[PDB]
């Protein structure tokens, strides 16, 4: 039955209907088997597709929105959509975080797999932030701070620098630094140290993860260059 | 103090791809001038660079170079006021008479020798454009080097210009290694041939601008036709065109080399000989 | 470094490779790389077949008496511009030739036809020829000034998006060009005016007859025009005509590459003698190393392929035009910090 | 106001989501009111883009079908995955096909416009011809070629042979022919004189609508290479 639904879950992601594979895996997940790597995997990037498909849709109706704030009636059409979108991202938001906490994290028996979780969770949390406003968005970027906060412990407490995941959460953190705690000094002190701390200690890689280290320090060269100031 | 108000055309001295030339009258002093149009669009600041390293050539006097008298921007070129010439160049000359005799060739050869040492050890300034239109005679019998690269940046923004039909380039400087005066040398060497024989001898007896330097470059350089010249101009001309710079000699080898001090010696009426070919 | 995922193309989108209509296929994530199912055994990694349905959608010349010529604007490779005021402010370029042969005039003749048949928002008119002043054109007066002034003498200030509207405007022009079969020969900055502070307005397009020399009843298939945005076939010169569409997109690909840096190609070299041996023989390129911080990377991957070495493998302007408009809906999605991407979702 | 749902259709085409699109356009069309050439087009482009993400869909899973080649039950899931986006598909076809044929046709005094409603009926008959295999196969090939038939005749008389819906309406029923009759002769035949016809008045092309033309005509020009060989 779950082997038939991971199943299910690559054949919907190779058909491009996301949805098909988000509702699949999460309903693996809820049964409350060891879920494994490549099962982890697959959920994180539905639900990455799903979220980001309409988080570039509130991008762009946001861009659209702030071409000229002194217009006519129209805008409020495009605000009360771009409302109906965040109506459409904070509750599927809300039901990864619900499964992190209820069935991800807590049977979380590999302290890789409890940092990848808790990345999960913060960066979640994260994409709550920009929709939130006000004392929400206040709230919301305590919980991903924190989530943030207790992964990046664990992952200097356990894992290398140079992982691809632990590469990956320091990327993740300096962009929620800057992006909504407006610290773009910490952000790019985290970058860099996370950045030589890594290439402190090269040609050491696994052979699987060669492209994925390479790209998410290649990643890293281009956030560190675009916000050097 | 030169504005472009105060002068005014009498005709054309002559036209190129770098601009043209007008004959213009100086009121304050009453003397006929050479005033050069050459269009280029940069910076203001680039123009006050050109402006400011043109300044040097006041400076530059010499009886084997065109005087200085000053240059200023009016409207999108740089005109430089040269001192007016009016035998124009030698490729005037090339036009109306088929061949130059080898006695004037020599006479405009140690000319150019002596002003681009003159400029090599006085200024240290690069001429680049050694031409048989960038060097002119007088109907006196003066002959004077012009357009040399006193100004770095104003060879910099020329670099923009249009593709031209004929080159008179080392192979050297084609090819981007070092370059010395000993391209400036090359491209004397060159220019004479072109005077000795009566066309542009890189087919020596319809060809591309880009296969005319695939021919410079890859191909021996050209001699002119034997027999119906000097033996000693022969080794000139063959020294002169040297592919390899090393090999080539320098200025103080051209000014000891024997055809140069034959040419020297011989006393030539030749200012009523192009008096004549050009009147 | 490929981030190939499958990907249903739902816009205007063309094969890198084949440089045909791609519906279905694989793309790169990070810089936008795309190609065919099929077209992937001959990708070359550098970061069946169904049949094609409709995609989705959405005075014979002029007397000179009539014209009046104000101070002179400018000189060029082929003509002298002037300003005008005939119905209007316009800009009449008296051609450089004094005697035009016979057939040349009567070949002329036939192109400021086909010219005149043109009409279109990004190019400038083409109102007629004059034959009273020696040989002259009238095409339409550009208030704005050039793109080539806006970038070096004057240095306005341009935000990144801008350039690409800029860019889009120009591949939009030079494909209507390329559609009613112009090869627009002699193509650069000082020929693009920058209308209305913003809009691209294309000039001094074909002239093929004017631009090169005619020694006598014959033409003689000769370069002409300026050297830094010359492609390198036709500066060769080893084929009689080598002005193609090719030619014009490698021309277009140096005027992306002096706007995507500011300065014009071969900076380091100042003389056109050795700008046109090394461009002959391929020893120069415009070094992409000078492209602005903030380009994106398909802006960067676009300049590099518009000024191919290889004639075959510069892609034509729909192919241009796609992919810029593709730039621009993908411009609001990535105007912030990066994150962790997608990792190694690749088939085969 | 029917303009509110015309641009938040719009919106939602800049913003990527098509699902709300094609229900913003359905209820316009829904109105009785005779579309624009801007809404008409919106439509199209609307539906086109939802029947495409499930085609695509479908054809990839019909591939993995084709692809396994085992025993077990992986390809009866697979079979049950193709039938399900199948069963999907013919719900959207048969949607459009209603708004079509209560709407579009039946009110069309433009002969433009009713080029372009049949081709689109051509268009959708053809989807459910090439997913439908059996009795009900024949029916749908039927009505798709009455339906290209009848926008045959009218392009004919009274539309330009450079004209994008003519060229497209030749594109889509040659492809018709060679894809669901299996006929390359006619196929061939057809696309042939509307590419030669295209040809001869080559100079009528305006700048309000050109490109679309010429990538017609390269359309038609790579087809007839494919069918040729
Ligand atoms: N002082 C002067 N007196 C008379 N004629 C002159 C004078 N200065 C320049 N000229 C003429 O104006 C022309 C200007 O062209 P130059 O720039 O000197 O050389 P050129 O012929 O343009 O070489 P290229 O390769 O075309 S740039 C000369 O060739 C002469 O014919
Ligand atoms: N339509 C126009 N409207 C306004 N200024 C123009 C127009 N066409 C040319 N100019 C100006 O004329 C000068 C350029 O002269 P041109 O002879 O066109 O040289 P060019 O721009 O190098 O183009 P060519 O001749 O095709 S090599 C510049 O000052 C231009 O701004
Ligand atoms: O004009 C030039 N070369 O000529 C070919 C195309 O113009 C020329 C080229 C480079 C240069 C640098 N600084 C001044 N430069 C020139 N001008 C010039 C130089 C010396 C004198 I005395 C008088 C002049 F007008
Ligand atoms: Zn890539
Ligand atoms: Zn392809």
């Amino acid at each position: 039955d779950k082997e038939e639904l991971v199943q299910r879950a690559k054949l919907a992601e190779q058909a491009e209907r996301y949805d098909d594979m988000a509702a699949a895996m999460k309903e693996v997940t809820e049964t409350g088997v060891e879920l494994s790597n490549e099962e982890r995997n697959l959920l994180s990037v539905a639900y990455k597709n799903v979220v980001g498909a309409r988080r570039s849709s509130w991008r762009v109706i946001s861009s659209i929105e702030q071409k000229t704030e002194g217009s006519e009636r129209k805008q409020q059409m495009a605000k009360e959509y771009r409302v109906k979108v965040e109506k459409e991202l904070r509750e599927i938001c809300y039901d990864v975080l619900g499964l992190l906490d209820k069935h991800l994290i807590p049977k979380a028996s590999n302290p890789e797999s409890k940092v990848f979780y808790l990345k999960m969770k913060g960066d979640y949390y994260r994409y709550l932030a920009e929709v939130a406003t006000g004392e929400t968005r206040n709230s919301v970027v305590e919980d991903s701070q924190k989530a943030y906060q207790d992964a990046f412990e664990i992952s200097k407490a356990k894992m290398q620098p140079t992982h691809p995941i632990r590469l990956g959460l320091a990327l993740n953190f300096s962009v929620f630094y800057y992006e909504i705690l407006n610290s773009p000094d910490k952000a790019c002190q985290l970058a860099k140290q996370a950045f030589d701390d890594a290439i402190a200690e090269l040609d050491t890689l696994n052979e699987d993860s060669y492209k994925d280290s390479t790209l998410i320090m290649q990643l890293l060269r281009d956030n560190l260059t675009l916000w050097t100031s | 103090e030169l504005k472009d108000d105060d002068f005014e055309k009498i005709s054309e001295l002559g036209a190129g791809n770098g601009g043209v030339v007008f004959k213009v009258s100086h009121k304050p002093s009453g003397l006929v001038m050479a005033r050069k149009l050459i269009h280029l669009e940069i910076k203001p600041a680039i123009r006050n660079q050109i402006i400011r390293e043109l300044q040097v050539l006041h400076e530059c006097n010499s009886p084997y170079i065109v005087g200085f008298y000053g240059a200023f921007y009016s409207d999108g070129e740089i005109s430089i006021c040269m001192e007016h010439m009016d035998g124009g160049s030698l490729d005037q000359v090339l036009k109306k008479a088929g061949r130059i005799p080898e006695q004037i060739l020599g006479k405009v050869s140690i000319a150019v020798i002596k002003g681009l040492t003159y400029l090599r050890e006085k200024h240290k300034i690069m001429h680049r454009d050694v031409k048989p239109s960038n060097i002119l005679v007088n109907s006196r019998g003066e002959i004077k080097l012009c357009d040399f690269g006193v100004s770095g940046q104003l060879i910099d923004a020329m670099a923009n210009a249009f593709v031209g039909t004929r080159s008179y380039m080392s192979p050297e400087r084609l090819q981007g290694t070092h370059y010395s005066v000993q391209s400036d040398i090359w491209s004397m060497g060159l220019s004479l041939v072109e005077m000795a024989v009566g066309r542009y001898p890189i087919p020596p007896p319809p060809m591309a601008i880009f296969e005319l330097l695939d021919y410079i470059v890859n191909e021996p350089p050209p001699k002119l036709p034997s027999g119906v010249f000097s033996l000693e101009f022969q080794d000139f001309v063959n020294k002169c065109l040297i592919k390899n710079p090393a090999e080539r000699a320098d200025l103080k080898q051209l000014m000891v080399h024997a055809f140069i001090k034959r040419s020297d010696a011989e006393e030539v009426d030749f200012a009523g000989w192009l008096c004549s070919t050009i009147g | 470094t490929h981030n190939f995922a499958r990907k249903t193309f739902l816009k205007l989108a063309f094969c890198d490779i084949c440089r045909k209509f791609l519906l279905n296929g694989f793309r790169c994530q990070t810089c936008g790389y795309k190609f065919h199912e099929h077209c992937s055994t001959k990708v070359p990694t550098m970061c069946r077949q169904r049949s094609t349905s409709t995609p989705n959608v959405h005075y014979w010349e002029i007397e000179a008496s009539e014209v009046m010529l104000s101070t002179r604007i400018g000189s060029g490779s082929f003509g002298t511009v002037y300003k005008g005021k005939w119905h209007g402010d316009v800009a009449v370029k008296i051609l450089k030739v004094v005697d035009p042969t016979p057939e040349q005039f009567q070949a002329f003749r036939n192109e400021v036809a086909v010219l005149r048949k043109t009409r279109h928002v990004n190019i400038l008119l083409f109102m007629g020829y004059m034959t009273k002043d020696n040989l002259a054109i009238v095409t339409q007066w550009c208030e704005g000034s050039s793109l080539y002034k806006h970038l070096h003498v004057q240095e306005t200030k341009f935000q990144m998006f801008q350039l690409i509207d800029i860019a889009r405007q120009t591949a939009q022009g030079m494909d209507y060009l390329h559609a009613k079969n112009i090869i627009h020969r002699d193509m650069k900055s000082n020929n693009i005016f920058l209308h209305e502070g913003l809009t691209v307005k294309i000039g001094d397009f074909g002239l093929a007859t004017v631009k090169s020399r005619w020694s006598g009843s014959q033409q003689v298939e000769q370069p002409t025009g300026s050297v830094l945005w010359m492609a390198p076939e036709v500066i060769r010169m080893q084929d009689n005509n080598p002005f193609s569409f090719q030619s014009d997109v490698y021309s277009y690909g140096i005027v992306l590459y002096e706007l995507m840096t500011g300065e014009l190609p071969y900076s380091h070299i100042n003389n056109r003698d050795q700008i046109i041996f090394m461009v002959g023989r391929g020893y120069a390129s415009p070094d992409l190393s000078k492209l602005y911080k903030n380009c994106p990377k398909a802006m960067k991957r676009l300049v590099a392929e518009c000024v191919k070495k290889v004639k075959e493998e510069r892609p034509l302007f729909p192919q241009i035009l796609s992919s810029i408009e593709l730039l621009q809906h993908s411009l609001p999605k990535i105007n912030r910090s990066a994150s962790e991407p997608s990792l190694h979702r690749a088939a085969h």
